[PDB]
């Protein structure tokens, strides 16, 4: 009876003050291309000028 | 007229006092409770109380109508008020103390000269002796007759969160008070409080007798509690909020001392120059009479 796939947005802390950022970040990561070092050095740079 | 009722103008239930604890009212000795208090290493002395001169402004019967009952509670407790320390409206008031005078108060907490028919107010003789001790506070600017204030607040400390083994001994270890807080709580009390018509608090603290006494302080000593800390929270210097679990925190900085301005121009409600002038020599008599 096999597994699945979720996520845990770190909520067993209960501590304030960190993991200020919740679930939803990394669904937004794992949609685009695998970014290598010149594609992420150009892509600091356009978003910057 | 209403004459009196015996055992306090208080036990009337017309008019009482309740804060807002946000959407749902409550009882003065509901809400002290959620505080609590954080001794530090500063001490201060019961330093006795010099007496009052007598010497109340002089009757002239200008025609204004005067709120003095509404000026009153005003100053101390009201949001930025101005002018609280004009000369004008007292005067008026000193007329009351005298007897055979046909100037009534309302029991609205409007003054008249003459009288009315539709307006019910408090027998001549309990205003009597109500305006023969609280129109003294009138010329309490005055150079020569002025107040005290750095030392006055040894004693409204005590009361706030004065032990009993400590209002029973004398010095009190400085404290810092710190209780839950939904914001805009520091405002939205003193907005609240100034509607209590606090005359009928003062107007019979003069009128009740050696029984009737000991039974009223026993009582009330919430609802003197409660104008005590509002006032006490423009005075403190630093309000320092906390931000714990889910909840929030407000922090009251020294019960005990006189900073002398500011607490939080923004989180609370500000003292000016002609304030200290006004709330010292208003505590100066409350608490004298009071004790």
């Amino acid at each position: 009876r096999y597994h699945e796939s979720v996520l845990e947005i770190a909520d067993i802390f209960d501590q304030a003050d960190f993991i200020q950022t919740s679930d939803a970040v990394r669904q937004l990561r794992a949609l685009m291309p695998t970014l290598s070092t010149s594609q992420i050095r150009h892509a600091i740079e356009r978003i910057a000028q | 007229m209403l004459q009196q009722p015996t055992g306090g103008y208080t036990t009337l239930e017309q008019f009482a006092f309740t804060i807002r604890n946000d959407g749902t009212n409550a009882t003065p000795t509901q809400f002290l409770q959620l505080l609590s208090y954080e001794a530090t290493e500063n001490e201060l002395v019961k330093k006795t109380i010099p007496t009052p001169e007598t010497h109340l402004p002089s009757a002239r019967n200008v025609p204004g109508n005067v709120y003095i009952e509404d000026a009153i509670t005003q100053a101390l407790f009201g949001i930025s008020a101005q002018n609280v320390n004009a000369h004008g409206y007292f005067s008026r008031l000193s007329a009351l103390a005298l007897p055979n005078t046909s100037a009534r108060l309302g029991l609205d907490g409007v003054i008249y000269n003459s009288e009315t028919i539709n307006i019910p107010f408090y027998d001549p003789a309990a205003v009597a002796n109500f305006a023969a001790t609280y129109a003294k506070l009138g010329n309490a600017s005055t150079p020569r007759y002025r107040a005290d204030m750095i030392d006055i607040y040894a004693h409204v400390g005590l009361e706030l969160a004065g032990t009993d083994a400590e209002r029973a001994a004398g010095v009190m270890p400085v404290k810092r008070a710190k209780f839950d807080s939904w914001e805009g709580s520091l405002i939205s009390l003193s907005r609240d409080v100034v509607n209590w018509k606090i005359l009928a608090f003062l107007i019979d603290l003069c009128s009740l007798e050696g029984e009737a006494l000991r039974a009223f302080k026993t009582r009330n000593r919430d609802v003197f509690r409660m104008m005590l800390f509002i006032m006490s929270t423009a005075v403190a210097a630093n309000v320092v909020n906390r931000k714990v679990t889910k909840r929030v925190d407000r922090v009251l900085e020294y019960i005990g001392v006189n900073s002398m301005r500011t607490a939080g121009r923004t989180a609370t409600i500000t003292y000016d120059l002609s304030r200290h002038e006004f709330a010292a020599k208003f505590l100066q008599l409350t608490f004298t009479r009071w004790n």
